[PDB]
RNA sequence: ACCCCUAUACCUUCUGAUGAAUUAACUAGAAAUAACUUUGCAAGGAGAGCCAAAGCUAAGACCCCCGAAACCAGACGAAGCCUGGUGAUAGCUGGUUGUCCAAGAUAGACAACUUUAAAUUUGCCCACAGAACCAAAUCCCCUU
RNA sequence: ACUGAACUCCUCACACCCAAUUGGACCAAUCUAUCACCCUAUAGAAGAACUAAUGUUAGUAUAAGUAACAUGAAAACAUUCU
RNA sequence: AGUUACCCUAGGG
């Protein structure tokens, strides 16, 4: 049992300068000893990993898993006390930086011995729009780099 | 010499294009000089990862 | 248990620390990192012979080639190289050849006439003077 | 990074199929008679007994793990089963955990080869001569 | 003529490619005697070192999110129906 | 001294 997580949401920040970008609220959260498998959860955890929260809200309350409305409920509290406890002034300006599930303290049960399984969901919200997608290279990109390719190959093996 | 590092090291390892006539020419002997040229082992330069190959072309 | 090891993670690390570059389960579980590892160091042992045989192929196929831009055989140009008592070797050939190409074009010149004078001295036998960059200089 | 070149996983058993998913822990050489080495003392040694034709006293340093069917005794159930004898025994596998240096593999019917230490003097290779009547060579062997 | 070894030379270093076995020298960790005092020294000792025993125990994989398992229907969840 | 299609155990082909 190890919980940082929860104290990644104690950090105190120095006082900034005025002159110096606004560094963008981070709150952390998770929820512990689901039950649902972490292979079932890294599904949902990762549909939703560059999205909006509202994106994600949308996409996990049309999700016929059964781990979509346990991350639902963990996003929308994160979503409360991003704007309630750190200083959040927008509901909608969150985008999930993480979304993970680990596994938890499994129960093994006699029939034949099997598994009643846990899982840990951990999420991150960055204030913010989402980082655009990264575009797909071009053609130029692809030729560009096969010229610096060709431009650094050196005499091998000799003076 | 005397050249800038980039275009020193874009001559050297430039690929020439040769042009080979295969008229009453036996086959294999055109297939030796196009593999040693196709491989850029007629260079002083040469090395395997190199990728110092020239174009061959045989009419 | 009147004494066990308590130092068991260093013998471990000291496997392990050489397998970290691998792939799959050989860098990180000891009983498959150790195989791996033992045979990676028969490899470097042995990889010096073949530096060493691979390094004379390279400077060869360099000097072959360099040659052949002269018209020259790699044969000839070593051949008759020591015939006019120049020690250099193959790897300073190649050198030469890559980075000082008038020089390596001098020694081929004089390769060439170094075999052509000896194709003069076989063709007329007898007693006629010897050629010019066939003399040797003797020591004692 | 890959591309190139090189590279028949390992262990065991054969003259040269077996086992192992992986991690952590556990897991396997026990005998000082003589001899040797190092001390003590010395025709004596030893804290009774014992040994002594330089001996005697003391120390050091040599001898693994797992794995039958059985038999016996006494119970418990309806020959079986259990506990004890029992770490039974016999075969035959398998396993036996740090490093370095030195020496270190093929006859046979205990022997051969091999290790350490010690004492001494020839060892190997071999030239003439020399070894049976009814081919190759071998034995012997001074020189070197 | 050239290519071609761990052979030989070359610059330096040299005790540094045999099974068991035997002999010699070191030695991780532990405990003790005395030191030492950010982890050691000289000795004495010993349950003293594990990539393998169809070894034992515990954790977690693979197979695999596979094989398999479950709740008659509508509704006011009262009831009615099949 | 035979025998075991009731055979049994460790191994080998």
């Amino acid at each position: 049992i190890s919980r940082k997580w929860e104290k990644k949401n104690k950090i105190v920040y120095p006082p900034q300068l005025p002159g110096e970008p606004r560094r963008p609220a981070e709150i952390y959260h998770c929820r512990r000893q689901i039950k649902y498998s972490k292979d079932k959860m890294w599904y949902l955890a990762k549909l939703i990993r560059g999205m909006s929260i509202d994106q994600a809200l949308a996409q996990l309350e049309f999700n016929d898993k059964k781990g979509a409305k346990i991350i639902k409920e963990v996003l929308l509290e994160a979503q409360d006390m991003a704007v309630r406890d750190h200083n959040v002034e927008f509901r909608s300006n969150l985008y999930i930086a993480e979304s993970t599930s680990g596994r938890g303290q499994c129960l093994k049960r006699i029939r034949g011995i099997m598994e009643k399984v846990y899982c840990h969901y951990f999420v991150k919200l960055v204030e913010g729009p989402p980082p655009p997608p990264e575009p797909p290279k071009t053609a130029v990109a692809h030729a560009k780099e096969y010229i610096q390719q060709l431009r650094s190959r050196t005499i091998v093996h000799t003076l | 010499s005397s050249f800038s590092r980039a275009p020193q090291q874009w001559a050297t390892f430039a690929r020439i294009w040769y042009l080979l006539d295969g008229k009453m020419q036996p086959p294999g002997k055109l297939a030796a000089m196009a593999s040693i040229r196709l491989q850029g082992l007629h260079k002083p330069v040469y090395h395997a990862l190199s990728d110092c190959g020239d174009h061959v072309v045989i009419m | 248990l009147r004494n066990r090891v308590t130092d068991r993670y260093f013998r471990i690390q000291e496997v392990l620390k050489h397998a970290r570059h691998f792939r799959g389960r050989k860098n990180r579980c000891y009983r498959l990192a150790v195989r791996t590892v033992i045979r990676a160091f028969v490899k470097c042992t042995k990889a010096r012979y073949l530096k060493k045989k691979n390094m004379r192929t390279l400077w060869i196929n360099r000097i072959t080639a360099a040659s052949q831009e002269h018209g020259l055989k790699y044969p000839a140009l070593i051949g008759n190289l020591v015939k006019c008592q120049v020690e250099l070797n193959r790897k300073v050939l190649a050198d030469l050849a890559i980075y000082e190409p008038k020089t390596f074009k001098s020694l081929a010149a004089l390769a060439s006439r170094r075999r052509h004078e000896g194709f003069a001295a076989a063709l007329g036998d007898g007693k006629e003077p010897e050629g010019i960059f066939s003399r040797v200089v003797q020591y004692h």
